[PDB]
C-alpha cells in the first residue's frame, strides 16, 4: 500500500538534504554545485545504493556481519562503518540544539532578531546590528557568541550547552520510547516537511526580487564548475543524504523479505532524496535571493541619499535608475567635491551581494528566519519550521544512534555484563561530553571542522571498499546468480558496469583531483566572522585544528586497514 | 525570560518522562 512508499519517503527525507544542502550550494556557487550533484546522482547515488540494498538483503545480517560474511581480512570495514557514525553522532545532535535555541525564541512579540538591539543612548542601532542584518547579528553573537577567531576560544556556554543537554535527553527519550509505533508515525512524520516547504516557497515566490535568487542558483557559472571542492563536496553529500557507508540500508535490508523489490526501492529513494534537496534549495535561494536584492537596494540608497546631501539635491531627483550619469554630471560639475567623497561612495551589484549576502553553516537558519520575519502570524510560522526541522533531526539522530547501537546490541559480551536499556544511557551521556565542545566561543568553527571532514574522505573510501568488495572479492558474476535465485530479473548490464569500474574510478578520479588541488593550493582556510567590517573573511587554519581534521579522518579510514592486518596476523 | 521559563518547562517534562519510561524498564526487569 501507500504506507511503504510513504516509509520511503521518510527515510529519504532527513535533515541532511534539508540544511547541510542549501548551504553548500551557495558556498560553491549555486548552479556550478547543482549540476555535478544531479551527475554524482545518476552515477553514484543509485548504483550504490541498490549495491548496498542488494548486499543487505542477499546476506540477512547486520553491517558487521555483512562484511564479515564476504571476507575475513575486510571485516574490519563493518567496525569502521561505526565510527563515523559515531563522529556524526559527536555533532550532528548539536544542530537540534540550535533548533531548540530557536524554538524557544518564538514566543515573543518582538522576535529576537526582528528588531535590532540599541546602542545605549536609545538613539540608534548597534554597529554590529547595523552593518549585518538583524537575523546575522542574532545568528552569530545573541546566539554562537562567535569569537573572530579560532585561536582565541573561551569558556563553555551554559545556555548552548543546556539546549544541547536537552537535545540528548529528547534523543534519548525517543530511543527508550519508540521501538515499533514509527508505522503510525510515518502517516504524520514523512508529508509534514513537505507542507512546511510548500508554504514558504509560497511566501519566497510572493517577495519583491525573489526570481534573482532562483536565476542564480539554476545558473551553472563555467568560470566556477572546474572546481573539485564543488565534485567532492557534493559526493559526500550524496553520500550522507542516502546514509551510504553508515551501514544502516544494510541494517534495514536485513530485515525485509527476500522476494522483497529492490531495484524500485533505491531508484525510488535516490530520486525522492534528489527531489527534495533541490525543491529545499529552491526555497532556500528565493528567500536569499531575496536577501540579497534587499541588501542591493539598501546600498544603492544609501549612495544616493549621501550624493543627495552632499551636493543639495532633491529627494526625488537622483534615483537607482539614474544613478551613474548623476555621478557623471557631478564630475563634469566639480571633481574637486566629487573626489572629497570618491573613496566613501560604495560599488554595490547584485552579483557580489548574491555571492556573499549570507554564508556559514547557518545558511538555513539565517535565511529562513529572515523570510519569517517578513510574515504575517510570524510566531505561528516560526514556530511549525523550526518544529519540522527539529522532527528531522531527531528522527535523523535516531536513525544514526540506532545504527550505532545495533553492533553494540549484537554484542553478546557486552549485553551480559550491562543492562541493555544502560547502553542508550552510556552512549548518550558520552556523546553529550564529548559534543560540548561546540558549545564554547568558537565551537562554530570545530563544528564547521566536523561538518566538512568528518564525513568527507571517510564515506567515500567506505563505500571504495565496499564496492572493491562486492566488484571483485565476492565476484559479480556470484553476486548475480544469487541475487537471481533471490528474486529473479537478474542485474540489468547499466547496473553491472555501474558497480564494476565506474564508480570506484570516479571516487578515485575525485580523490586524486581533491588530494592535488590541496597539496597545489596548500591553503585551506575558514571563514571567519568580522564585526568591525561585519562580514566574513577567509582566514588560513592553524595548525592544531588542522591535527584534529586529520586525526579524525584518519581514525574512520585506518579503521579498516588496521582490522585488516590484525586478521592477517592471526591467520598468520 | 520567555525562552528560558519555556526551556525550563520542556526539560521538566522531558525529565518526567524519562524517569517514568526507566521505571517501566526497571520493571521489566
Ligand atoms: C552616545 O552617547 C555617547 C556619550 O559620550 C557619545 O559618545 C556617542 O557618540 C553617542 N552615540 C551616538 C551614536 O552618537
Ligand atoms: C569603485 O569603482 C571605482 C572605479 O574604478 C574604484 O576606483 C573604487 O576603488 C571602487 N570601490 C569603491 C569602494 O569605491
Amino acid at each position: 500500500s501507500l504506507q511503504f512508499v510513504f516509509a520511503c519517503i521518510s527515510y529519504a527525507v532527513g535533515l541532511g538534504n534539508v540544511w547541510r544542502f542549501p548551504y553548500l550550494c551557495q558556498m560553491y556557487g549555486g548552479g556550478s554545485f547543482l549540476v555535478p550533484y544531479i551527475i554524482m546522482l545518476i552515477v553514484e547515488g543509485m548504483p550504490l545504493l541498490y549495491l548496498e540494498l542488494a548486499v543487505g538483503q542477499r546476506m540477512r545480517q547486520g553491517s558487521i556481519g555483512a562484511w564479515r560474511t564476504i571476507s575475513p581480512y575486510l571485516s574490519g570495514v563493518g567496525v569502521a562503518s561505526v565510527v563515523v557514525s559515531f563522529f556524526l553522532s559527536m555533532y550532528y545532535n548539536v544542530i537540534n540544539a540550535w533548533a531548540f535555541w530557536y524554538l524557544f525564541h518564538s514566543f515573543q512579540d518582538p522576535l529576537p532578531w526582528s528588531v535590532c538591539p540599541l546602542n545605549g543612548n536609545h538613539t540608534g542601532y548597534d554597529e554590529e546590528c547595523e552593518k549585518a542584518s538583524s537575523t546575522q547579528y542574532f545568528w552569530y553573537r545573541k546566539t554562537l557568541n562567535i569569537s573572530p577567531s579560532l585561536q582565541e576560544n573561551g569558556g563553555v556556554q551554559w545556555e548552548p550547552a543546556l539546549c544541547l543537554l536537552l537535545a540528548w535527553l529528547v534523543v534519548y527519550l525517543c530511543i527508550l520510547r519508540g521501538t515499533e509505533s514509527t508505522g503510525k508515525v510515518v502517516y504524520f512524520t514523512a508529508s509534514l516537511p513537505y507542507c512546511v516547504l510548500i508554504i514558504y516557497l509560497i511566501r519566497g515566490l510572493t517577495l519583491h526580487g525573489a526570481t534573482n535568487g532562483l536565476m542564480y542558483m539554476f545558473t551553472p557559472k563555467i568560470e566556477q564548475l572546474a572546481n573539485p571542492k564543488a565534485w567532492i563536496n557534493a559526493a559526500t553529500q550524496i553520500f550522507f543524504s542516502l546514509g551510504l557507508g553508515f551501514g544502516s540500508l544494510i541494517a534495514f535490508a536485513s530485515y525485509n523479505e527476500p522476494s522483497n523489490n529492490c531495484q524500485k526501492h533505491a531508484i525510488i529513494v535516490s530520486l525522492i532524496n534528489s527531489f527534495t534537496s533541490i525543491f529545499a534549495s529552491i526555497v532556500t535561494f528565493s528567500i536569499y535571493g531575496f536577501k540579497a536584492t534587499f541588501n542591493y537596494e539598501n546600498c544603492l540608497k544609501k549612495v544616493s541619499l549621501l550624493l543627495t546631501n552632499t551636493f543639495d539635491l532633491e529627494d526625488g531627483f537622483l534615483t537607482a535608475s539614474n544613478l551613474e550619469q548623476v555621478k557623471g554630471y557631478l564630475a563634469s560639475a566639480y571633481p574637486s567635491k566629487y573626489s572629497e567623497m570618491f573613496p566613501q561612495i560604495k560599488n554595490c551589484s547584485l552579483e557580489s551581494e548574491l555571492d556573499t549576502a549570507v554564508q556559514g553553516t547557518g545558511l538555513a537558519f539565517i535565511v529562513y528566519t529572515e523570510a519569517i520575519k517578513n510574515m504575517e502570524v510570524s510566531q505561528l510560522w516560526s514556530v511549525l519550521y523550526f518544529f519540522m526541522l527539529l522532527m528531522l533531526g531527531i528522527g535523523s539522530m535516531l536513525g544514526n544512534t540506532a545504527a550505532i547501537l545495533t553492533p553494540l546490541t549484537d554484542s553478546k559480551i557486552i549485553s551480559s555484563h550491562l543492562p541493555k536499556e544502560a547502553i542508550s544511557g552510556l552512549v548518550c551521556l558520552v556523546n553529550c561530553a564529548i559534543g560540548m565542545v561546540f558549545t564554547m566561543e568558537a565551537g562554530n568553527y570545530w563544528f564547521d571542522i566536523f561538518n566538512d571532514y568528518a564525513a568527507t574522505l571517510s564515506l567515500l573510501l567506505i563505500v571504495l571498499v565496499e564496492t572493491i568488495a562486492v566488484c571483485y572479492v565476492y565476484g559479480l558474476r556470484r553476486f548475480e546468480s544469487d541475487l537471481k535465485a533471490m528474486t529473479g530479473r537478474a542485474v540489468s548490464w547499466y547496473w553491472k558496469v555501474m558497480w564494476a569500474g565506474v564508480s570506484p574510478l570516479l571516487i578515485v578520479s575525485l580523490f586524486v583531483f581533491y588530494l592535488s588541488d590541496y597539496i597545489l593550493t596548500g591553503t585551506l582556510k575558514y571563514q571567519a566572522w568580522d564585526a568591525s567590517q561585519g562580514q566574513l573573511v577567509t582566514k588560513d587554519y592553524p595548525a592544531y585544528a588542522l591535527a584534529v581534521i586529520g586525526l579524525l579522518v584518519a581514525s574512520s579510514t585506518m579503521c579498516i586497514p588496521l582490522a585488516a592486518l590484525g586478521t592477517f596476523v592471526q591467520r598468520r | 525570560s520567555i525562552w528560558l521559563i519555556v526551556f525550563g518547562v520542556v526539560m521538566g517534562v522531558i525529565v518526567v518522562g524519562i524517569v517514568i519510561l526507566i521505571f517501566t524498564g526497571i520493571r521489566d526487569r
